[PDB]
Formats: structure tokens, C-alpha cells, sequence
């Protein structure tokens, strides 16, 4: 089975350069050539690079030509997306593919998992986590309020998984350069206020843990 | 030129009904094509005369 | 240099009904591919050259077309296809996607459970307040939130978290946040949101007091 | 010394899967006497072939190699393979070449499940020199000295049909010797697994 699994990627100054790499697997890495795919969550997608078997033919769109490098060692099963000369256009999400033939045209079978760039200039910043309590039924949703974080990979977990048939995580909103999301949950009116209940924030980028539990108004 | 070239490949499932068409394609319009040899023979002629062999 | 559109951007499907969607292109393109992609993962196998299908995928796919007009078809519809559908040319250089089209569960109507929490004590020392409504449980999507605050409209600040659609009761939630000040929270008494459903007539008013509690 | 040449051996081994599309690149091997990819556990050795260990000995080589395919299906396998020879040398940019531009070159059909199991595929000698170099006592390339006439890729033109009850996958031996074979200039050198 083909494993394509990216590395690198987190967050660069817009200016400065840094270097991704995909990882291959069982199957031949020099029958087929490789490339990268950028995701952005507005609009998607675009292709930017691709390299042939060896290191020699290497494709660029008239978007990212002179910024971005493609290379390989054939030896390590790797690949290599040197990128230099970053702006505001690069923040998104970067794909290794697999490019194979078709009857007359080309076709990208197996991605990777995907590495995560994040190019803007402000710092790193931990999130601020806060509860959220209602101001009666067999069905109570709780919450919690986090606002205060600039890297978007964030963790939020519920009690270690535990109620997690009715955990509605709510996606993070991009305002006054921080993203802020809501977490919440759906706990029955026996739990709650009478058990306990903790949202744990897990925040990988800046290596925070805050741990704030609802209390009753 | 006298050899054999693929020019298509299909498919053929179980949910094709009776008189589904699997393929329907014009065999000289293929041939004129980059990928195949016959092409560096039919790039520069203007006119032909031929068979066609089929397999 | 050359664009494809897919011509329908959000699509609701019934399981067991026929669903159509177009990748059309601005010049004559000899083949297009397919994409599959579920929400938190990346795209698949799905369909290469205009009509083959991949492996694993189910045998009652389709895709047709030529020239500029192409189409994916899906014979009955099941739970296992809310994803996203993407189009893809290889003639010229750029290798333009498509914009993606979204494939939804539809499922029959249900009331909005409806809850509006104040923003906690420890958001009061930051200077500011943002008030919360959730939304839950609540087909279709098109729902028209305005913040009644004592009386008046103010679509200022709000900052509506949608969700997905999930893969188990296939409803719908929403979270609306109102990004307000400290002083400014502390102006009005009645603070209101409401559910504009289609089948209700009369928006569902769910409302708290800044002086309760 | 053409007691041990003529002799066809095993030198590779690739499986032919129903989960492949049609005109992918199973395999591509470089035409040469001096390619073999097959090693053992226990012990620990590296399987030459017999073609390979004559050829080792000389600096120059000349010849026609005949590759045999023996595929192993059961009688409810159906597919087809196409075996496509580019001639160039040992270093070219063979990936890009679609199922279609495989069709110029000299290429050859196969159709799987039947009574006979082997093909032989004689390559014909074409080449711009009239010998061609041992290189692999070297370590840096130069352009101009090779060891290889070519590529020889392998793809996918029908798909693999089967039941439920076989297997889903058919493995393919390939066989590695040589007609008109014309080696000179002796020396000494241990060859090493091509591991492509």
C-alpha cells in the first residue's frame, strides 16, 4: 500500500524560506514521477510543481516560477519543496501526490496527509480558554469559549474522549488577527451540575495545556 | 507504420444493459496522434491510401 | 488560461434519488478527471480518464461527456457520498481544478434546539464580551439569524460558526458569536436571537437578561 | 563460455495487481547483461545470474538479449501486459511516456491466461556504437560511455478480470540470457543487486 507521509511545515515570516518533505514507501520510487497541491480553504485547488524520475525535468505554473524549488534523492525515497520568497498567497495546506499514466493523459492516485503553512507576520500566541454556563431540561448543551490564538492547529478534547456522541466542536473564525473558536458538547441534565466535566485545550504549537471546567451560575 | 498501436481501452461490467455501446470510436482519428510512431509519417503527407488490420 | 466551473456549487441528495453534477470548461478539453474528498482527509481515487472508474469505488458511478460539457451521475444515492467533488483538466499548463461541489445529505425538517449563554465572569476582566447563541439540530442550512436587541437589528460583529454535516444523525449546527465591549455589553437588558426556519412561521425565541443571575 | 550465457535465468520478479489502472508503469528495467534484482535471506547472498557473471569479466559486450516473461495465473485470470523497448541508454526520462507514445516504439502484446506461459522477447541490437562499456567499475558518469541500449517498461493494457474465489494479483518471472553474444577485453569486477 502506498504511504506518502509529508513533513515539515509550520510557521514562516513573510520573507524568510523553508524546506518541506514527503516520505515515500513499499513501491518504487523511481517508476513515477512526484508533485506538490496546494489547498486553501477559500478556493482550491492549484497545482505547483512536479518532477520526473530523475532530478532533471522539473514543471512550474506561471504563479510560483522563480519562487519554488523541486528536488529528489532517489537513494532516501524523499522529496524536496524548497521555498523561498514567501508572502500572504502561501498560507494553505501543501500535499505530496503521485503522478501516474493513463491511457493519453496524466493522474494523481495516492496523496499524503498533508503539512500545514502558515505565512503572516504576527507572533505566537496561547490561547485563551473560557467557560460557558447558561443564564430545566433532559437535554443540556454545555460549552467552553477559546479566543486568543494565532497557529490554527488546536486540540480540544472532552473529558479524554468521553462523551464524545455529542461533542459539536465549532470551527474557528479568522478576526482581529486571532482565530476564536466555541467548543461544546452534549451532556444530560444527570451529569451536569453534578458530575465532572472539563474541556481540555490542547494548543501543539506554542505547547500549552489550559484546562478550564464549567461551573454553575 | 504497418504495426499495431493501442488505441483505446474500456470496460466491461455487469451493468451494462443489452445493446449498451462500450466503445464507440473512430480508428483513424487515434492513430493521428503524437504518442504513436505513425504520426512522424502522417505529420508531414497530405493525403493517404489504406486498410485497417483490427485486433 | 483556461477555467472550469462546475455549474452546481451545493447540492442536497436524498438516499435513493438520482444525482447530476457538471464540470463544464471554456474550450475543448479532451478528458477530465474526478475527486473525491471527505471532510478531514485528503482526495482519492475516484475517476480517471472521463468514465473509468477506480477500484474500490461502488459500481454505480458514472461520467460522461466531451468537449466542453462533462458529467458525474449517481444512480442511487447512499450515506456513504457526503464529500466534495472535484474536476480536473491536464491540456494546457496551468492544470486548473474545478471549484468543488458539495454533495449533502438531505434529510426531513427538524426544529432548531435552541440555547443562548452569556459570556463567563473571567471574559468580564478582559474588557469585552462576546455573546453566544447556539443552534442546534436544525435542517436545511438557510437559516436567517438577526440579533434582537431590544427591538432593534444590529448585524454588526457576528460571527456565525457552521459546522459540518455529521455522519451519524445528519444534522445541522450552528454556534453565533456577538463581538461586543465590556461597556458596551453592559447597555441593553434583552438580548435575543431567533431561528428563521422554513417550516415554522414564527421565529423561535429563545432570549436571557443581562441582570439575571 | 556460451555453455553458461545461453542458459535463460531468473533475474526478476513483479506481480501484475487487479487494484493497477490502465497504462500504469509496472516496471521499467534497464537492457543490459549486468541486471539482476533477486537476493535470499538465509543465507545472506545476492542471486547473480548466469548471464551476469560471464559478462562481468569483460569490458566490452555485443549481442541480441532475449528476455522470457512466464507469467503464473490460474485458468480465470484475464488480462493483458504490454512489453514497450525505448531504445536509448541507461539514463533517459522514461516516466512521462503515456500509454499511447508507447505504441511508436517496437512493443509487443500478451495476452495472459492460455495454454503457452511464455514469451520471449528478443531485443534487437541498435546502438551508435559498435560495442558497448562495462561503466560499473567507474563511480561518476560521463556522457558518451553507457551500459544499457535502452529501457524496457511494462504496463498495464487490460485490466485484471477474475472471481472471487482466485487470487487478485499474478506474479511474472523474468528470464534473462542471450544470442549472438560477443564479449572482449577481459578484467575483473563482482557485480551488485540493481535495487532500481
Amino acid at each position: 500500500e502506498v504511504k506518502l507521509v509529508e513533513s515539515g511545515g509550520g510557521l514562516v515570516k513573510p520573507g524568510g524560506s523553508l524546506k518541506l518533505s514527503c516520505a515515500a514507501s513499499i513501491h518504487t520510487f523511481n517508476c513515477y514521477g512526484m508533485s506538490w497541491v496546494r489547498q486553501t480553504p477559500e478556493k482550491g485547488l492549484e497545482w505547483v510543481a512536479t518532477i520526473d524520475a530523475a532530478s532533471s525535468y522539473t514543471y512550474y505554473p506561471d504563479s510560483v516560477k522563480g519562487r519554488f524549488t523541486i528536488s529528489r534523492d532517489n537513494a532516501k525515497n524523499t522529496l524536496y519543496l524548497q521555498m523561498s520568497s514567501l508572502r500572504s498567497g502561501d498560507t494553505a495546506m501543501y500535499y505530496c501526490a503521485r503522478r501516474d499514466n493513463t491511457t493519453a493523459q496524466y493522474y494523481f492516485d495516492y496523496w499524503g496527509q498533508g503539512t500545514t503553512l502558515t505565512v503572516s507576520s504576527p507572533k505566537t500566541t496561547p490561547p485563551s480558554v473560557y467557560p460557558l454556563a447558561p443564564a430545566a431540561a433532559s437535554m443540556v448543551t454545555l460549552g467552553c469559549l477559546v479566543k486568543g490564538y494565532f497557529p490554527e492547529p488546536v486540540t480540544v478534547t472532552w473529558n479524554s474522549g468521553s462523551l464524545s456522541s455529542g461533542v459539536h466542536t465549532f470551527p474557528a473564525v479568522l478576526q482581529s488577527d486571532l482565530y476564536t473558536l466555541s467548543s461544546s458538547v452534549t451532556v444530560p441534565s444527570s451529569t451536569w451540575p453534578s458530575e465532572t466535566v472539563t474541556c481540555n485545550v490542547a494548543h501543539p504549537a506554542s505547547s500549552t495545556k489550559v484546562d478550564k471546567k464549567i461551573v454553575p451560575r | 507504420g504497418e504495426k499495431f498501436f493501442l488505441i483505446h481501452s474500456a470496460r466491461w461490467l455487469t451493468t451494462h444493459a443489452l445493446f449498451h455501446e462500450v466503445a464507440k470510436l473512430d480508428v483513424v482519428k487515434l492513430l493521428y496522434n503524437e504518442q504513436f510512431a505513425v504520426q512522424g509519417l502522417l505529420r508531414y503527407h497530405t493525403y493517404a491510401r489504406f486498410g485497417i488490420e483490427i485486433q | 488560461d483556461i477555467v472550469l466551473t462546475q455549474s452546481p456549487a451545493i447540492m442536497s441528495a436524498s438516499p435513493g434519488e438520482k444525482v447530476t453534477m457538471t464540470c463544464s470548461a471554456a474550450s475543448s478539453v479532451s478528458y477530465i478527471h474526478w475527486y473525491q474528498q471527505k471532510s478531514g482527509t485528503s482526495p482519492k481515487r475516484w475517476i480517471y480518464d472521463t468514465s473509468r472508474l477506480a477500484f474500490g469505488v461502488p459500481t454505480r458511478f458514472s461520467g460522461s461527456g466531451s468537449g466542453t460539457s462533462y458529467s458525474l451521475t449517481i444512480s442511487s444515492m447512499e450515506a456513504e457520498d457526503a464529500a466534495t467533488y472535484y474536476c480536473q483538466q491536464w491540456s494546457t499548463n496551468p492544470y486548473t481544478f474545478g471549484g468543488g461541489t458539495k454533495l449533502e445529505i438531505k434529510r426531513a425538517d427538524a426544529a432548531p434546539t435552541v440555547s443562548i449563554f452569556p459570556p463567563s465572569s473571567e471574559q468580564l476582566t478582559s474588557g469585552g464580551a462576546s455573546v453566544v447563541c447556539f443552534l442546534n439540530n436544525f435542517y436545511p442550512k438557510d437559516i436567517n439569524v438577526k440579533w434582537k436587541i431590544d427591538g432593534s437589528e444590529r448585524q454588526n460583529g457576528v460571527l456565525n460558526s457552521w459546522t459540518d454535516q455529521d455522519s451519524k444523525d445528519s444534522t445541522y449546527s450552528m454556534s453565533s458569536t456577538l463581538t461586543l465591549t465590556k461597556d458596551e455589553y453592559e447597555r441593553h437588558n434583552s438580548y435575543t436571537c431567533e431561528a428563521t426556519h422554513k417550516t415554522s412561521t414564527s421565529p423561535i425565541v429563545k432570549s436571557f437578561n443581562r441582570n439575571e443571575c | 563460455f556460451t555453455t553458461w550465457t545461453s542458459i535463460p535465468t531468473l533475474a526478476a520478479q513483479f506481480p501484475f495487481n487487479a487494484s493497477d489502472s490502465v497504462g500504469q508503469q509496472i516496471k521499467v528495467i534497464p537492457v543490459d547483461p549486468y541486471f539482476f534484482q533477486m537476493t535470499n535471506t538465509n543465507p545472506d547472498q545476492k542471486c547473480i545470474t548466469a548471464l551476469a557473471s560471464i559478462c562481468q569479466m569483460f569490458c566490452f559486450w555485443r549481442g541480441d538479449l532475449v528476455f522470457d516473461f512466464q507469467v503464473f495465473p490460474t485458468k480465470y485470470h484475464s488480462g493483458r501486459l504490454l512489453f514497450c523497448f525505448v531504445p536509448g541508454n541507461e539514463l533517459i526520462d522514461v516516466t512521462g511516456i503515456t500509454l499511447k507514445q508507447a505504441t511508436t516504439a517496437p512493443c509487443a502484446v500478451m495476452d495472459i491466461a492460455g495454454v503457452q506461459s511464455t514469451l520471449r522477447f528478443r531485443v534487437p541490437w541498435i546502438s551508435d556504437t559498435p560495442y558497448r562499456v562495462n561503466r560499473y567499475t567507474k563511480e561518476a558518469h560521463q556522457k558518451g560511455e553507457y551500459t544499457a541500449i535502452g529501457k524496457l517498461i511494462v504496463y498495464c493494457y487490460n485490466r485484471l478480470t477474475s472471481p472471487s474465489n482466485v487470487a487478485h494479483h499474478v506474479r511474472v518471472n523474468v528470464y534473462l540470457s542471450a544470442i549472438n553474444l560477443e564479449c572482449f577485453a577481459p578484467l575483473y569486477h563482482a557485480m551488485d543487486v540493481t535495487t532500481q
